């Protein structure tokens, strides 16, 4: 996962889980990549999967 | 199982929306960004009660697929949770709504506008959309958008989260009834 071409004004709503840096559970991609952008490239991927 | 219930696909979970038949032949609807590209689906994590196979999928443009049922014991409820569901109808600018999803369960609000597009990026766009306040969060998507005894629309996507509040976008059910030819029981 790479996030350059966020941020996304909409995500889908679907299940795939990835683990973040905050040990926050990101429940998608798209979810887990806007949320980078909101942390102002501070907030990296842990690991695939729940946390 | 029920509107609103979850289901696994090979690659993720969504939501049951809506239980539909045509004839003797029974089906469910969801989000169709959920039924593209998965073939079986099943009714928990262990993959290891069956609900069906994939039988359509429109996404992105539109965002509606149906999956046949091939599971003959499983219930089939005409219900979202235990609410009964007997009509499907157009949505209006002000319907009071709810949203019940595998994730966050059930969530109330109501529609803001008609006709919006989204665009999910990447080419992903898809048009003709239910604008409402209700929240959704991932895992919810294909859920479905009910109002009183009304089917209303299946979630596809928005931002925010249930926590601070955020805005979420439904497919019409009525068009997705409609390029199948089943209805809701």
């Amino acid at each position: 996962v790479d996030c350059s071409e966020y941020p996304k004004p909409a995500c889908t709503q679907e299940y795939r889980p990835l683990c973040g840096s905050d040990n926050k559970t990101y429940g998608n991609k798209c979810n887990f990549c806007n949320a980078v952008v909101e942390s102002n490239g501070t907030l990296t991927l842990s690991h695939f999967g729940k946390c | 199982i029920s509107g609103g219930d979850a289901i696994y696909s090979s690659t993720g979970r969504c939501s049951l929306g809506f239980n539909v038949r045509s004839g003797s032949t029974y089906y469910f609807l969801t989000a169709g960004h959920c039924t593209d590209g998965a073939t079986t689906w099943w009714a928990n994590s262990a993959r290891t009660t069956v609900l069906g196979t994939t039988s359509g999928s429109s996404f992105p443009n539109n965002d509606y697929g149906i999956v046949r049922y091939t599971n003959t014991t499983i219930p089939k409820d005409g219900t979202v949770g235990g609410q009964d569901i007997t009509s499907a109808a157009n949505a209006t600018v002000g319907m009071a709504v709810t949203r019940r999803g595998s994730t966050t369960g059930t969530h109330s609000g109501s529609v803001t506008a008609l006709n919006a597009t989204v665009n999910y990026g990447g080419g992903d766009v898809v048009y003709g959309m239910i604008r409402t306040n209700v929240c959704a969060e991932p895992g919810d998507s294909g859920g479905p958008l009910y109002s009183g005894t009304r089917a209303i629309g299946l979630t596809s996507g928005g931002s925010g989260n249930c926590s601070s509040g955020g805005t979420t976008f439904f497919q019409p059910v009525t068009e997705a009834l409609s390029a199948y030819g089943v209805s809701v029981y």
